[PDB]
RNA sequence: GUCAGCAUCAGUUUUCGGGGGCGGAAAAAGAAUAAGGGAAGGUGGCUGUUUAUAGCCCUUGUUGUAAUACGUCCACUGGGGACUGAGGACUGCGGCUUGCCAAGGAUGCUGACAUAAUGGU
RNA sequence: CUGCCGAAGUUUCCGGAUAGCAGAAACUCAGAUCAGUUUUAUGAGUAUGUAAAAUGAGAGUUUCUAGUGGGCCAUUUUUGGUAAGCAGAACUGGCGAUGCGGGAUGAACCGAACGUGAGGUUAAGGUGCCGGAAUGUACGCUCAUCAGACGAAAAGGUGUUAGUUCAUCUAGACAGCAGGACGGUGGCCAUGGAAGUCGGAAUCCGCUAAGGAGUGUGUAA
RNA sequence: GCCAAGCGCGACGUUGCUUCGGCUCUUCCUAUCAUACCGAAGCAGAAUUCGGUAAGCGU
RNA sequence: AUGUAUAAAAAUAGAGGUAGGCUACUCUCCUGUAUCGUAGAAGAUGGGCGAUGGUUGAUGAAACGGAAGUGUUUUAUUGACUUGUCCAUGAAAUUCCAUGAAUCCAUUGCAUACGACUUUA
């Protein structure tokens, strides 16, 4: 079928979660 | 489809500069709408000459003067990547220097994926003599017997009743 | 590279057909049949020339050039010269004794660090298995097929394999001495 | 193999306006296109891709680069034109093609031709 | 280009995806196809990939009547079938009446050994992969994975080869005698304008 | 990465000068052209360093840098070259030949035995004598301690007590067959001087004679 | 009454062509034909050379006001398809010549069928 | 039952008033005034505030009478930070009163805002099949025994592909064969001993074409 | 702290002393105690130690 | 359903032949836009000329097909048709599209909550 061991295709939920991950990376970057 | 301008342009006159340089430029573009915008942008990140202040004084197409004569063409690039500062030189043998910019532009964006804005050409140069070839691939081109059999041939009207050849 | 090929100059050897990419040598000695189907290689065959090209091949691809001219040259060696192993048998304690049947093509070991399991090694076609007097306790595997050889030499050394004993101080196997032709 | 793509081969046009033309390698571009010529007037010299040809069995002497002039003269010399008509592959493409001009009444005369030419079936026993 | 009424499709050197696609949209434009030589079909992608994407298939079971779970069929045909009936509707009751036009089998059987085969350029090997491509065959992978009929389709396969062969001589040494009486008859050079 | 042999590295920073170690041979070949006479062509042979450096010894210098490297430093053509006709002469130098100021008698007569080489013939068939190996062909008046020399030969030699013992003979070279790579490894270890070390004396380039004989 | 087919028009629209202006390096080329220059991925000849028993590249002249492509325009033109027909004497704006008209929104010519087609439920 | 108009979604003062947004009634106003807008000019610090052309729209007030006074989400600036989260403002946006196309499915994503219909054409997204629509055209890259289609980070891979730089190269490129790989010297200490390669310090040398106080194996040495 | 490829930081190295809680049960995971097979070690043999494949089967 | 017309095999960095002695020949491929079949009041009525074939209907057969052989031939007849090449009649106003067993009741106990199961009759 797919021969992985995760859903590559992830949730909504996860992501969402994803773009604020990506936000953190900017607070990182810009301001933190 | 790229066409290659000629944009000279210089800043609007002024007392201080009542006689403004004119620079000019060979650049490719899709249409002249672009081309004067990348003109602009060059002009803007060497002599820091406003788009306001400045005014587009001559554009010109430029057709091959020997779009049937095979040629190698040189190119200059700053290629643009995760750094963002790269400079790369390529070599494309055809016959025309749009073609080899249109080659170059599909070849950058497809190896190292960078866009038509990221990319900014440096200078191009018809290197006619072989030996200033530098590429492999060209100078196999350059042969005197270049022969080989043709590759990548693969070749509605579905349910074929026969096989096909696929062959000579 | 648009254009890479291998030339190689062919002997007496009789017919050295590639008909759909089988390579069927036949010499002086004998004839094999093999198979070149797994690389997508032109066999282009030319007087007492053989050329394997290939076009706008890739690295990976071109590394199967060599590779299939080093398996026609050695399966032509087979059939004009041949090869032909010599193995010498190693034993400190319990001698080895090692029976030949139907010409060879089975070798029966028996007495290995005194077990009494009889080790039958059947040899692949073409191989042919003798004791040659010149040396005690000397096997000598002659045949066509490189490959063929050498794998029956392997298989027998590998039955007859030291298991949970200090090989620094336990010296018993069998150990192939010498590979060459037979002429 | 029997077709390489080299210079002075003749290629049969396949895709585009020219497609049924004939033309001759005059160039070799690169891995995907070449410039060919053609002796006829309405066939322009052009830079094509192979994609777009298949290589024919002729093969004519033709040194590298020939200019228009030279090319047909070349091509008259070597008497490329009835050099491909010759082979029976011409005269299938031919055949087909006189086949689709023809028109109602022409179909109806071909069967009456076809089946006074099947009344036969004349074989020894 | 044109439609038949029933249509035998030899899958033999063909893709399995690529000639499912062709075969499924074909069977909901309300057309009858039959699949010989599913032992034949060919996939992308070496072997032990393949056999490895089969085993993971096969894993799929419930904990209450795995008889509850996806059945997995094995053979060569089913493998086929199971692949043109993900690409219908069959949940609906078009894709189920598009089904029952499909009869997929390994080999060749007498209703139509006797019955011409057309194949599908759009999903022959040779014209869709890169030369060099690992590629496997289903029959070879429905084999490794509990197909137990292998030897004697193929066994049945030589003998209709044999016979297939010998009519075609037959009919190659009809078709000469009607090539050489062909030109006998002058019609066929009097107005040969025609391009016949 | 990328697929590549790697390339292994030393500590010993022997390395030498390359282009400019040709340059200084060059530069001495010319000096060695330039020295007061004798002319000689000759270098060394298959003999070894000891017996260059011997040779060398009575001698006030025989230099060799790379064969045809000199020919091609002077020139073919009499105008590049300082000597005279050397348009036919440079084809004749080959080999590791060179000037030397110290002879001819002793290069006529006096050829010193060395350990043979592969390439060249054996003089006669020797053989190798069953079980127990010699390292004199019997002539001395065979140590047991070469343990190691059972390993390093790859003849059929079993170490059977602590003894390199030959199952059966096997002849070390035969007479009228080129020596080969294990013949003449074999030859190393043994007793085998099958080697004559010779020289050239075909002609002299002197200042006033100008007269190379080509005999 | 129902439903059809076609024609000539109006409105909206889509899809093929043909012809002709103008523009740009007043396309670039190219071809043919005269100068000169250079050479090669070096042909005949003899690895090396300079059109010969192949030719190619560069510049200029010429054939020229060449053609063609592309861009743009035509109050230039020929077909195919689909949907729509609101309004209800006459006014109006126009065209051709009292009249006629494609000009302030469809008419004409036929069919077939009512023992059914259509419209329903 | 149908139709029409249609918010607020919160300031500012002490749960109430004022105002805002929405209507009504009654007035005056079209050589007039407005504006979630942009220019021009003035100064002042690319922005700012003040004043005076462009574009658009008929522009104004008075009374009095409803409903509203939340929140959520996101961008940017900024204030701190902390293993890392985030926390605090401001800002105008989106939802909120709102269906519809797409994103497989969806409060916050991409399009788009709604009477009943016919036709045409599109947005976003798409054109192998499910699924309407190119198994299109052209140029490349990629093979994963856990491909791809959407922080764990510093790196590792004799995986492939382009390049950038520096090196040698008919004085013969690497690679491979045939060799040399020497003499003081077993340089000096150390110990069963270590003669280049138990070890510790030196690291000199003549000859060359080149050979180290030695690259490792080896040797009791 | 010392270095410190490199881009004032600076990696690897180096110095510095110092309520919860458990019976049965069902399966499943391998990050494996045993059983099967290999690799390494002064592993002579025997008994081991360590490291791999491995959840079939027990615990 | 509207011709419900078409059976080699394998390769694709090769095949197939013809003509030859696994090797010397040359030819073909480059898809089916092919081949077979196709005139006739859904196909009427006769007459020639020239084949001496083709297409079948009904019998009689013998050989073949087992993978799902339900079809392939070879035929011995008989009945038709023949457009192979020519002729002569007829056609319409449909005067412009529509098409013998098992079961129950009994019996057994090798079985059983009840059905079922195994027996016997």
């Amino acid at each position: 079928v797919s021969l992985k061991k995760k859903s590559k295709r992830r949730t909504t939920r996860l992501r969402s979660r994803i773009e604020k991950k990506a936000a953190e990376s900017k607070r990182k970057q810009k301001r933190a | 489809a790229l066409k290659e301008y000629q944009v000279v342009g210089r800043k609007v006159p002024t007392e201080h500069e009542p006689v403004p340089k004119l620079f000019r430029m060979r650049l490719f573009a899709p249409n002249e709408s672009v081309a004067k915008s990348r003109y602009w942008y060059f002009l803007k990140m060497i002599n820091k000459v406003k788009k306001a202040t400045g005014e587009i004084v001559a554009i010109n197409e430029i057709s091959e003067p020997k779009p049937l004569k095979a040629k190698v063409f040189g190119i200059w690039i700053r290629y643009d990547s995760r750094s963002g500062t790269h400079n790369m030189y390529k070599e494309f043998r055809d016959t025309t220097r749009v073609g080899a910019v249109e080659a170059m532009y599909a070849d950058m964006a497809a190896r190292h994926r960078a866009r038509f804005r990221s990319i900014r050409i440096l200078k191009v140069v018809e290197v006619e003599k072989k030996e200033d070839v530098r590429r492999n691939y060209v100078k196999q081109l350059l042969n005197p017997h270049l022969k080989f059999p043709l590759p990548h041939r693969r070749t509605k009207k579905v349910f074929a009743p026969h096989r096909p050849s696929t062959f000579y | 590279d648009i254009y890479k090929d291998e030339t190689l100059t062919i002997p007496k050897g009789v017919t050295v057909d590639i008909k759909a990419r089988n390579v069927t040598v036949t010499g002086p000695r004998g004839t094999l049949k093999q198979n070149l189907r797994h690389v997508d290689i032109e066999m282009k065959k030319q007087g007492n020339t053989i050329k394997f090209i290939v076009w706008h091949g890739s690295r990976k691809h071109n590394a199967c050039i060599r590779s299939v001219y080093s398996i026609i040259n050695n399966m032509i060696i087979g059939v004009t010269q041949g090869f032909r192993y010599k193995m010498r048998l190693v034993y400190a304690h319990f001698p080895i004794n090692i029976n030949l049947t139907e010409n060879g093509t089975v070798v029966e070991i028996r007495n290995f660090l005194g077990e009494r399991i009889t080790r039958v090694i059947k040899c692949l076609p073409g191989v042919t298995v003798s004791i040659s007097s010149a040396v005690k306790d000397e096997i000598i595997l002659e045949g066509n097929s490189l490959e063929n050889v050498s794998q029956s030499a392997a298989n027998i050394k590998q039955i007859c394999n030291v298991r949970n004993k200090d090989i620094r101080k336990f010296l018993d196997g069998i150990y192939v001495s010498e590979r060459g032709n037979i002429e | 193999f029997k077709r390489y793509v080299e210079v002075g081969r003749v290629v049969l046009v396949t895709k585009g306006e020219y497609t049924g033309k004939l033309a001759v390698i005059v160039d070799i571009v690169d891995h995907k296109r070449a410039l060919i010529d053609s002796p006829c007037s309405e066939f322009p010299r052009q830079v094509i891709r192979y994609g777009s040809v298949v290589l024919t069995h002729i093969v004519m002497k033709l040194p590298r680069g020939a200019r228009s002039g030279i090319v047909a003269k070349k091509w008259k010399a070597q008497d490329v034109c009835n050099k491909w008509a010759s082979s029976a592959w011409a005269k299938k493409l031919e055949a087909k093609k006189v086949r689709s001009q023809l028109n109602d009444f022409d179909r109806f005369a071909v069967m009456r031709l076809k089946k006074q030419r099947r009344e036969q079936v004349n074989v020894a026993v | 280009s044109e439609f038949q009424k029933v249509v035998v499709i030899d899958a033999k050197g063909h893709l399995l995806g690529r000639l499912a696609s062709v075969v499924a949209k074909q069977l909901l434009g309300g057309q009858k196809v039959v699949v010989v030589r599913c032992e034949e079909l060919n996939i992308s992608g070496h072997f032990f990939r393949n056999k490895l994407k089969y085993l993971a298939y096969l894993r799929k079971a419930c904990r209450y009547n795995p008889s509850r779970g996806a059945f997995h069929f094995r053979a060569p045909s089913r493998i086929f079938q199971k692949a043109v009936r993900g690409m219908l509707p069959h949940k609906t009751a078009r894709g189920q009446a598009a089904l029952e036009h499909l009869q997929a089998v390994e080999g060749i059987p007498p209703p139509f050994d006797k019955q011409k085969r057309v194949v599908v350029p759009a999903a022959l090997r040779v014209l869709r992969l890169k030369p060099g491509r690992k590629y496997c065959t289903v029959g070879r992978l429905s084999s490794e994975v509990g197909w137990k009929y292998n030897d004697i389709v193929a066994k049945l396969e030589e003998r209709r080869k044999v016979k297939s062969a010998a009519f075609y001589q037959a009919k190659l040494a009809k078709q000469k005698k009607i090539a050489s009486a062909k030109e006998a008859s002058p019609v066929n050079q009097k107005l040969s304008q025609f391009g016949y | 990465p990328k697929s590549r042999r790697s390339k292994v590295l030393t500590l010993a920073q022997t390395e030498k000068k390359g282009h400019e170690g040709k340059a200084a041979l060059f530069s001495g070949v010319q000096q060695s052209l330039d020295s007061f006479d004798y002319m000689w062509i000759f270098d060394v042979t298959n003999m070894r360093n000891t017996y260059l450096k011997r040779i060398r010894d009575d001698w006030k210098r025989i230099f060799m840098g790379k064969t045809k490297v000199m020919a091609k430093a002077l020139g073919h053509t009499p105008e590049e070259e300082h000597a005279e006709n050397v348009s036919k002469l440079t084809k004749l130098l080959h080999g590791a030949v060179g000037l030397l100021f110290t002879v001819i008698g002793y290069f006529e007569s006096f050829v010193q035995n060395d350990f043979a080489r592969a390439g060249a013939v054996a003089p006669f068939t020797h053989v190798i004598p069953a079980g127990p190996v010699y390292s004199r062909a019997g002539q001395i008046p065979l140590t047991h301690t070469l343990e190691p020399q059972v390993r390093q030969l790859g003849m059929p030699t079993v170490l059977k007590n602590g003894v390199v013992t030959l199952l059966a003979d096997f002849p070390l070279c035969t007479e009228g067959q080129q020596l080969d790579s294990r013949q003449t490894r074999l030859l190393k270890l043994f007793g085998i001087t099958a080697a004559e070390f010779k020289v050239g004396l075909l002609g002299y380039y002197s200042k006033k004679g100008a007269s190379v004989e080509f005999l």
